[PDB]
């Protein structure tokens, strides 16, 4: 998943 | 010139404006100096409320411009600095000055505004609160932004830009939604320090939640900031890549207009970029684009970005070698098993094991799962023993099971799980 | 350009  | 704060005093509180003047002035000229400019002496001798009331003398422009030079200068410091500024009652009378007739006065307000916003999120939020949005677009309310000076022009780009900076919160949607058309001009101007500027006010505010990445995107500026990414000048490429980067945290679909506008043929060069904050917001940038889709994963593919992220694992500064990480483990995790294949093809295995033996337990956990997920194409496709052997041959099973007898507990489990059912 | 605060000298 994405990360900020 | 070289007066004391003693002699400023005495002239400010002199009833003579000429006298105010060229105290005022003085004041200037020390808060001017390059080497240890005296602002709490200044603020200590209580001449900000002077200051501030300067700034309302219309009938006497010079003094206006003096004072807020003086005022933009001990709004510079420490928050406490500005703080005393704000006291004084400056937001008001600056956005007042917004509308002068003499260009320097509203360009010296426009960047006392731009200090006092660029202390924080409250100040922002009370400038916005005062009303200087308004005014300040409506100086660049012109057919052409080339007919205005340029370091007007700069000044007020800058300003914009600590509006738009800050978190915690965030600055107001409304006030975003009435700054961003200019901002989209402004990113079309051809000076770098206006771009610049511009790409910073557009990294901040998509710097947060997918729905204010979405009211950036929305305006159709993803295009120009691919553009901006290929850029010579470092300071546009700085903030349009973490632009970029922040834009492809959100959705799959705000991801895909990055693609789409073309941002992946300029990763050869961003990857190998000697200055290791770029490689290393490039690395990061991939790391979440390969967290994306199976057709997303394909065009990094296409692009040949994949020899690019084994180089970057095999040589680069260690933070950026661990985005390289994450992008591996991403990218095993989404892909297919024909994707995850290609990457072994590419070579990543034998620098993947090479950075098990780094002293940080985050790169160990990545790196594990990765292999895990790469163990788990190999096992679909009947070549877990090839795997395993091309692991041992370069000194990769070592590195494990020494990993075995490893102080985090999630790295033990990981590494007898994997020996266990492979080794 | 992306200074949180300017001082004019």
């Amino acid at each position: 998943g994405k990360r900020k | 010139v070289n007066w004391s704060v003693e002699d400023i005093v005495k002239g400010i509180n002199s009833n003579n404006l000429e006298s105010q003047l060229q105290a005022t002035q003085a004041a200037r000229k020390l808060l001017s100096r390059e080497k240890q400019p005296p602002i709490d002496n200044i603020i200590r001798a209580g001449l900000i409320p002077k200051f501030v009331s300067f700034l309302g003398k219309t009938d006497c422009s010079p003094i206006q411009f003096e004072s807020a030079w003086a005022l933009t200068n001990i709004a510079s410091g420490t928050s406490e600095q500005t703080k005393a500024v704000v006291d004084g009652g400056a937001i008001p009378a600056f956005i007042s000055l917004l509308a002068s007739p003499h260009a320097h006065i509203s360009e010296q307000a426009v960047w006392a505004l731009g200090n006092i916003a660029g202390d924080g999120s409250a100040f922002r939020d009370l400038v916005i609160k005062h009303g200087a949005i308004d005014p300040l677009l409506a100086l660049l309310a012109v057919p052409d932004l080339s007919t205005l000076a340029c370091g007007y022009l700069r000044n007020l780009t800058w300003t914009l830009s600590n509006l738009c900076r800050n978190k915690n919160p965030a600055p107001p949607l409304d006030a975003v939604e009435q700054i961003l058309p200019t901002l989209v001009r402004l990113l079309h101007h051809n000076d770098p320090e206006v771009l610049a500027d511009s790409c910073w006010a557009i990294s901040y505010l998509t710097d947060g939640p997918n729905e204010r990445i979405e009211m950036v995107v929305k305006k159709g500026v993803v295009p120009q900031l691919v553009k901006l990414l290929g850029a010579t000048e470092l300071p546009i490429v700085t903030p349009a890549l973490r632009a970029i980067g922040n834009i492809v945290t959100g959705t799959d679909e705000q991801t895909q207009k990055v693609i789409d506008a073309g941002a992946l043929a300029v990763f050869p060069s961003l990857l190998t970029n000697p200055k290791t904050n770029i490689q290393k917001e490039a690395t990061w940038t991939m790391s979440n684009i390969t967290a994306g889709r199976q057709d997303q994963i394909q065009q990094v593919v296409n692009h040949g970005l994949v020899p690019f992220l084994v180089g970057v694992l095999s040589k680069a500064d260690f933070k950026t070698q661990k985005e390289a990480a994450w992008a591996i483990t991403n990218y095993t995790s989404g892909g297919t098993v024909e994707q995850i294949v290609y990457l072994v093809h590419c070579g990543i295995i034998e620098p993947l094991m090479n950075l098990l033996s780094a002293k940080d337990t985050k790169i160990i956990q990545v790196i594990l799962d990765a292999i895990s997920n790469i163990f788990q194409a190999a096992e679909k496709l009947g070549e877990t023993e090839k795997l395993s052997i091309m692991i041992e041959e370069c000194g990769g099973l070592d590195k494990i099971e020494a990993l075995q007898r490893h102080e985090n507990e999630s790295v033990y489990k990981a590494s007898l799980n994997l020996i266990e059912k492979y080794f």
